[PDB]
């Protein structure tokens, strides 16, 4: 599945 | 540095997967700095996280047209249209961030992914 990133 | 406050609270409700708050948290910022790429991109990853995909893809796109020049926004519209299972999309997203940020390793990886399936 795709990747959620991290928040910033 | 109240828009910061806000974030930096979103971020913290996001950590112990208070993901409504977060969201609360996003919005009110987005509300006081509706030009803030970072709350729309911090949004739709909250978005994903809870699942609505449709939400997630909108705060993608917001993101994307206020700072096209930065990679990580087209990665979130992406991550979106995958889950939307909008691969071609998805896809031509990352080949259109990669005009922008060439050398993004995550629009690299995206895009080796999408041409894989
Ligand atoms: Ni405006
Ligand atoms: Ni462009």
């Amino acid at each position: 599945g795709p990747t959620i990133e991290e928040v910033d | 540095e109240q828009v910061n406050e806000l974030k930096e609270k979103g971020n913290k409700a996001l950590s112990v997967g208070n993901i409504d708050d977060a969201l609360q948290c996003y919005s009110e910022a987005i509300k006081l700095d509706p030009h803030n790429h970072v709350l729309y991109s911090n949004r739709s990853a909250a978005y994903a996280k809870k699942g609505d995909y449709q939400k997630a893809y909108e705060d993608g796109c917001k993101t994307v047209d206020l700072k096209p020049d930065w990679g990580k926004g087209y990665s979130r519209k992406a991550a979106a249209l995958e889950f939307l299972n909008r691969f071609e999309e998805a896809k031509r997203t990352y080949e259109e961030g990669l005009k922008h940020e060439a050398n993004n390793p995550q629009l690299k990886e995206g895009l080796q992914n999408m041409e894989a399936r």
